[PDB]
């Protein structure tokens, strides 16, 4: 299991996997046209994760852009690293889905999806043993949401037994775009509950609020949401990505972070996050402000934690301090499952540090996030506000009824193992 | 931050060293199943001992020693002290007993008739009394001067017991012509030095002792209980027949022209240091991933001649109700702080060996 | 204390020392599990495969 | 002479193993290349270390082992390393997908499909065999493979070997030590399905061997490597009987005999002194009484437990090095006046001695200094069974949740499977107690 399919759908997600890309080519040492420059013949050994190798001795992101309008997928061909993808895995329409889940899901998304599953399946053809695929893309909007979500129903249809991993970014109203961003969220959080294994949950406020709050950014753009993004998907990637004492893939992962089929919504965090020393990558990467999800896991139990350290430092002072914080939130991990906190140790430091710390938190408490989103949601269908523009495609309201009543069902199972 | 975890619920000593500990705010009671602990307060019935030491960055501690339930049991003790050499068939400081299994349910039955019928061969006093571990406080005993009576009595029970020399001439606190025995508390910490609590208590009795009928029980038992149900003047002579070393020690002074350290103490810290030392090498947790402390109670007789005989040890004793603020302290400070430090005038007596 | 069976030779040797004295499943059933087993993961699947084509 | 066949399954029996055939090798005077110089009979002879390794008729010494890994990374590494001209292709076996730390993956899904390769590569080496006595399996508890295709190999093993022996060398999960979530259900459903099926079977915790390699060896961090360096030691101490002159443990049913009355209480606990760090430049050597003393001290066992509050079913002690019987049993007297050494009282108080008198061969560059004599010590105690009350109370707390179940049931293994193997180990526990512990 070495290969990874990644794809990219919608304005957010393809601003944040153009991010990504950039980030992972600079650390395994791809320059903007694919040619290899490192330094370490560690940065090579696990370059086939996500790079196929062409003639020429180039690299190519396995990695497919998709949307159903040309502008930010233009952005990314014209961006820094745009000449690095294959020009065939570029997918788009031209009519957009109008931040509308439903042509997303099931018009405009419809059209193209096929065109899709063809790259697809030309990146997976020419895997020697793919792992799965790995996905980012926003809930809030029509394209990542809407069709992301229908692109994953038809990848597991063709691929059942694959690792299904998505980095997905959860609306906020205190940083939106428009006023339907619960509605496209609480149906692609369905979506979602059924069809991946793992899933980062993001949520923009908690990116705003570190970038405003903490990094005393005075007015941060999308591009600095994005480039915090970025820096967490290297880290939580770097098992993949890099040797270690573990022999990390995306199945490892899913079976021992998710305990219950349901529960495989991970809050992730990043440290260190100031506006340097091993106590403090630890102290920071378990409070809730360097948490992307905007939920305080001292609301709730983590079932499970997985901690990946970069950079030269102390493996024994890292064992001891992890050692120490669970005992300074002895009441915040859950007694039956034995060892739930998995640290994991690379050398190679993210550009621009001397050491980082990512964290990857299973805990009830993201119950927190889908409450706020299903408040939302039903503040506005309890009026069937702004419904007309889902019921103009062909959608129903019973299939709302039944995504927000898929959620609180979602939400009561946390709550459930956070009073066991 | 240190972390503990309650296993005993009904453990008067331990309760108080649950609150102690809180106190300092240093110390965080956490939930009874939960792993992460630095200290376990036991519970008194198959202690996991196997679950402890395996919690990595944990020095773990326990208030119990596996294995000293071999003092600890009547039937066991007798055992033990036979077997061992340090102890022997002829220990001086322990009344001669037997290991009587009843036959409803290896036996010294004969061995036990052997040396009775040469005592019947003396007119000499051939009282005994048997016990066992089963019993409830307090009742479960028979003392009988007749052989038969208490193969009968045991036989009648159907489980393990002993079979013990009755003290026929126990020394008698005046005024009131009575009974007692002495109980000790020992701390024996990690590294197993032993720790004898200055305090002491006799359990008196307020009975006068009546050699004549071994029937009515409570001229010669001197259980707490027993005395607050079946007694005549429970509470005459010291609070809750509950007399302390202070007024003990006056007393030796004034009758006997002796004090408790010469007369008792001596022989009582020479019993304590032999019995522990004889069981260190099989539950000594010096080199062990884990680490055990335990408080014992040691009960003791006086004879007339001023002899002191062990009675029993007990290994999850209760405190006198004046006792337990110091000696709870005491455990804190010696057996837990001293493993685990926080952020005088000892009282306890230090047995070495 | 008293030793039995002493045997020496040129690389070691043994001997023993005494204290005190004293006082399956067929090829056939195996595949069938694997068997029945490969038709639960097949049942599931086809489910799953169910639910998508619903 | 009689063969033996050794399996490694998994990473860990794969990376245990290669530490094994390397330490094998530096004993017998084997070079990386197979070449044997000290071997006069050229393609052929029966003598001791035959047992281990076939030869070529150009002179090369072939290890009788196979390597299996439902993933390629471990074995490859065999395959370029410093040894890889001593084992043949056929012998090297991996799949595409491993298990995932998934037992039912590497028992049904996985291993449903390489099996009868691995079986056929086996059969390979037993045609080879004048007199086959059976196989030393070696292997993680806690990983998919190690615990789910190893049950697997073992349930065929005795299908179309029925006569032959079969050890283990098995490694009992430790959070110290990369150990995944789900290791407990691994360890408990591969127990249960192999017991049957093993004849006597050496359990390693990984905690004794990190904490034996920290305070002993001053290694602060141990890797893998250091930690099979050790872990190879005491193998070959407890193999060395199979590949050397003697008259103790000289075939695998003598292991049984030896320490195994009771069938399913197969498990001897093995104590190993000394362990001396080689960056130690002045150190005083231990006496004959030293090191067999050292051997009833928990910190030198290889599972931590208390043998004082359990009994003896059976005792061995294994010397390499300068020791002659007088001192074994003038140490053993000393000892048993000083020592909780309770034997069961329907076996004799007794051990059984074996002494070899090449002192432990070390690494070159390794972590272990060279030392004058030591004992690897074979005691069949209850009070290893801690071991199963640690790991069977760690599934409880799991498995009372269902936590992580659809995992094994998604590969097709039945729920009941998981409370099938617990009731086993649940009675297992009772063997050990009505065994072990004085009513009173
Ligand atoms: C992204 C770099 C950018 O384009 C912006 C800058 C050049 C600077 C980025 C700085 C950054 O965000 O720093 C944060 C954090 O504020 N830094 C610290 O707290 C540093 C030391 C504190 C000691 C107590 C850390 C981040 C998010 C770094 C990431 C890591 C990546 C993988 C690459 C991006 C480059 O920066
Ligand atoms: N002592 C030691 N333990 C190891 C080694 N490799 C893995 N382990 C332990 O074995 C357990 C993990 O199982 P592995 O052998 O790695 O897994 P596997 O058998 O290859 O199975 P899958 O990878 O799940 O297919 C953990 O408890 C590890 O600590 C090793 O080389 N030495
Ligand atoms: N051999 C003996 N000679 C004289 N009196 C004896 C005796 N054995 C026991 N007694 C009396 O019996 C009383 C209780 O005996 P024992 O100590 O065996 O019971 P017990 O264990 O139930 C109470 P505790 O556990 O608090 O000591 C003692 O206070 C003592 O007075
Ligand atoms: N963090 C982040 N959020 C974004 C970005 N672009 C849009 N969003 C958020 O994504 C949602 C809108 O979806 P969007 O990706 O623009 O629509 P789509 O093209 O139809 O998939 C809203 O929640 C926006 O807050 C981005 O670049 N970064
Ligand atoms: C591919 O990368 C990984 C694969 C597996 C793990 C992992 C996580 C968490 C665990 O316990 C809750 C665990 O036991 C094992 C592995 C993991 O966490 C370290 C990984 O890095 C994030
Ligand atoms: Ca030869
Ligand atoms: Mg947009
Ligand atoms: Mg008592
Ligand atoms: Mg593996």
């Amino acid at each position: 299991m070495r290969e990874i399919v990644h794809i990219q759908a919608g304005q957010c997600g393809n601003q944040i996997g153009a991010k990504f890309w950039e980030v992972i080519s600079d650390e395994h040492g791809i320059d903007p046209t694919g040619s290899y420059h490192g330094d370490s013949d560690l940065q090579l050994e696990r370059i086939n994760v996500y790079y196929n190798e062409a003639t020429g001795n180039k690299y190519v992101p396995r990695a497919i852009l998709v949307d159903l309008e040309p502008g930010t997928m233009d952005s990314v061909r014209s961006g820094p690293f745009g000449q690095i993808f294959r020009p065939d895995n570029f997918v788009f329409g031209q009519s957009g889905a109008g931040n509308n889940w439903a042509k997303g899901h099931y018009t405009e998304g419809a059209e193209l999806v096929d065109s899709v599953l063809d790259v697809v399946r030309k990146e997976s053809e020419s895997c020697d043993c793919l792992q799965g695929f790995q996905l980012t893309h926003s809930l809030g909007g029509g394209t990542g949401s809407g069709m992301g979500t229908l692109l994953i129903s038809k990848i597991r249809e063709e691929y059942p037994d694959r690792i299904m991993n998505t980095f997905s970014v959860m609306p906020s109203p205190k940083v939106s775009d428009t006023v339907v961003e619960p509605y496209n969220a609480t149906l692609s959080v369905h979506q979602l509950v059924e069809n991946t294994d793992e899933t980062y949950c993001i949520d923009n406020e908690a990116l705003y609020d570190i970038c405003f709050r903490t990094l005393k950014l005075t007015t941060p753009t999308y591009g600095d949401l994005n480039h915090l993004v970025s820096a967490t998907m290297s880290g939580v990637t770097t098992c993949l990505r890099f040797p270690g004492q573990l022999n990390a893939d995306l199945r490892k992962l899913a079976v021992n972070m998710v305990p219950f089929p349901r529960l495989h919504f991970f809050m992730p965090g990043f440290a260190p996050l100031t506006s340097l020393t091993v106590p403090e990558l630890t102290q920071q990467m378990f409070d809730s402000k360097n948490m992307m999800a905007a939920c305080d896991p001292r609301h709730g139990r983590y079932l499970t934690v997985a901690a990946i350290f970069r950079g030269r430092m102390s493996m024994k002072e890292v064992d001891e301090q992890m050692l120490n914080v669970q005992n300074k939130n002895s009441s915040y991990f859950v007694e039956w499952i034995p060892n739930n906190v998995k640290t994991a140790v690379c050398d190679i430091p993210p550009r621009g540090l001397k050491m980082s710390a990512t964290f990857i938190g299973n805990s009830t408490a993201i119950q927190e996030l889908f409450k706020r989103i299903s408040e939302q949601f039903t503040a506005m269908f309890r009026r069937k506000a702004f419904l007309h523009w889902y019921t103009g495609e062909g959608m129903d309201e019973m299939e709302f009824t039944e995504a927000e009543s898929n959620m609180n069902d979602l939400v009561s199972e946390y709550q459930q193992y956070q009073d066991a | 931050m240190y972390t503990f975890v309650v296993r005993d619920e009904n453990s008067s000593v331990y309760a108080e060293v649950s609150r102690l500990l809180l106190a300092t705010g240093q110390w965080k009671r956490l939930r009874k199943d939960n792993p992460r602990f630095n200290l376990m307060l036991g519970e008194r019935n198959r202690l996991p001992f196997g679950r402890l030491g395996h919690e990595p960055g944990l020095v773990q501690l326990v208030n119990y020693y596996r294995g000293a339930d071999k003092l600890c049991r009547k039937a066991s003790l007798v055992k033990l002290i036979k077997t061992s050499p340090e102890l022997s068939e002829s220990c001086t400081w322990f009344p001669e007993s037997y290991v009587i299994y009843p036959t409803n349910l290896t036996d010294e039955r004969e061995v036990f008739l052997a040396a009775y019928n040469r005592r019947r061969e003396g007119r000499e006093g051939n009282v005994w009394i048997a016990k066992s571990s089963a019993g409830a406080k307090g009742e479960g005993i028979l003392i009988s001067s007749e052989a038969s009576e208490l193969l009968d009595f045991i036989d009648e029970q159907g489980q393990v017991h002993v079979i013990q020399k009755y003290l026929e001439k126990p020394l008698l606190l005046e005024p009131g012509h009575r009974k007692f025995d002495i109980r000790s508390w020992v701390l024996v910490d990690h590294l197993y030095n032993i720790y004898l609590y200055r305090e002491g208590v006799l359990r008196t009795s307020s009975e006068p002792y009546n050699s004549a009928n071994f029937q009515d029980k409570t001229c010669h038992l001197t259980n707490h209980c027993i005395q607050k149900e079946y007694s005549k003047n429970y509470g005459r002579y010291e609070e809750g027949n509950e007399m302390f070393f202070e007024e003990f020690n006056q007393y030796l002074m004034d009758a006997l022209n002796t004090t408790l350290e010469n007369s008792i103490l001596l022989q009582i810290k020479h019993i304590i240091r032999s019995c522990l030392m004889c069981i260190e090498p099989a539950i000594s947790t010096k080199h062990l991933h884990y680490q055990s402390f335990q408080l014992f109670g040691f009960d003791f007789m006086v004879d007339e001649e001023l002899k002191v005989w062990l009675i029993e040890v007990n290994g999850a004793p209760a405190c006198a109700q004046k006792l337990y603020a110091e000696l709870c302290q005491g455990i804190v400070d010696v057996a837990i702080s001293s493993v685990f430090p926080l952020a005088p005038t000892s009282i306890f007596i230090k047995l070495h060996h | 204390m008293e030793v039995i069976e002493l045997n020496k030779c040129t690389s070691g040797q043994s001997f023993e020392v005494i204290l005190k004295p004293p006082s399956d499943p067929s090829l056939e059933e195996i595949q069938k599990k694997l068997e029945a087993a490969e038709e639960r993961r097949k049942y599931q699947e086809a489910e799953l495969l169910k639910h998508l084509a619903e | 002479m009689r063969e033996c066949i050794s399996i490694h399954v998994g990473q860990a029996g794969v990376q245990i193993g290669n530490a094994c055939w390397e330490l094998y090798c530096l004993e017998h005077g084997i070079q990386p290349d197979g070449q044997m110089p000290s071997d006069k009979t050229i393609g052929g002879g029966d003598d001791s270390f035959n047992t281990f390794f076939s030869e070529t008729g150009a002179g090369k010494h072939v290890p009788r082992a196979v390597f299996v890994d439902l993933e390629p990374t471990v074995i490859d590494e065999v395959r370029t390393g410093t040894y890889r001209q001593l084992f043949h292709p056929e012998q090297l076996i991996t799949g595409k997908e491993d298990a995932a730390n998934n037992y039912a993956r590497g028992h049904y899904t996985i291993g449903k499909e390489i099996i009868d390769l691995v079986l056929d590569r086996i059969r390979k080496l037993a045609d080879q065999c004048t007199g086959l006595q059976g196989f030393l399996v070696f292997h993680s508890f806690g990983g998919g493979t190690g615990s789910g295709f190893t049950s697997l190999l073992m349930e065929r093993l005795s299908v179309d070997y029925g006569k032959k022996s079969k050890l283990e060398f098995s490694i009992y999960p430790a959070p110290q030590v990369s150990t995944a979530v789900v290791e407990p259900y691994n360890s408990i459903l591969t127990t249960h399905t192999t017991l049957e099926h093993s004849d006597c079977a050496f359990m390693v915790d990984n905690e004794a061997i990190y904490d034996i390699c920290r305070r002993n060896l001053d290694i602060e961090r141990p890797t893998y490597t250091n930690l099979n360096r050790l872990i190879s030691q005491i193998v070959s101490s407890i193999t060395a009987s199979l590949r050397f002159d003697g008259a103790l443990n000289v075939d695998l049913t003598e292991f049984q005999t030896n320490l195994v009355p009771y069938p399913r209480i197969h498990f001897p606990l093995a104590t190993y002194a000394p362990v001396i760090s080689a960056e130690k430049a002045y150190h005083e050597q231990l006496s004959v009484a030293e090191i067999t003393n050292a051997c009833f001290e928990p910190a030198n066992q290889m599972v931590k437990c208390d043998p004082r509050h359990g009994k003896y079913m059976a005792c061995c002690l294994l010397y390499r090095g300068d020791v002659v019987p007088k001192d074994v049993n003038a140490a053993i007297a000393t000892i048993k006046t000083k020592r909780s050494i309770q034997f069961v009282d329907w076996c004799p108080t007794g051990f059984k001695v074996g002494i070899n008198y090449q002192p432990p061969t070390v690494v070159p560059g390794g972590d272990l200094a060279k030392v004058q004599r030591a004992v690897c010590m074979l005691s069949n105690t209850t009070a290893i069974a801690e071991a199963w009350a640690r790991l069977d109370h760690k599934f409880d707390l799991m498995y009372a949740k269902r936590a992580f179940v659809h995992w094994y049931v998604g590969e097709g293994m039945e729920e009941g499977e998981f409370s099938e193997a617990r009731e086993d180990m649940a009675a297992l526990e009772k063997d050990y107690e009505e065994v072990g512990v004085d009513s009173v």
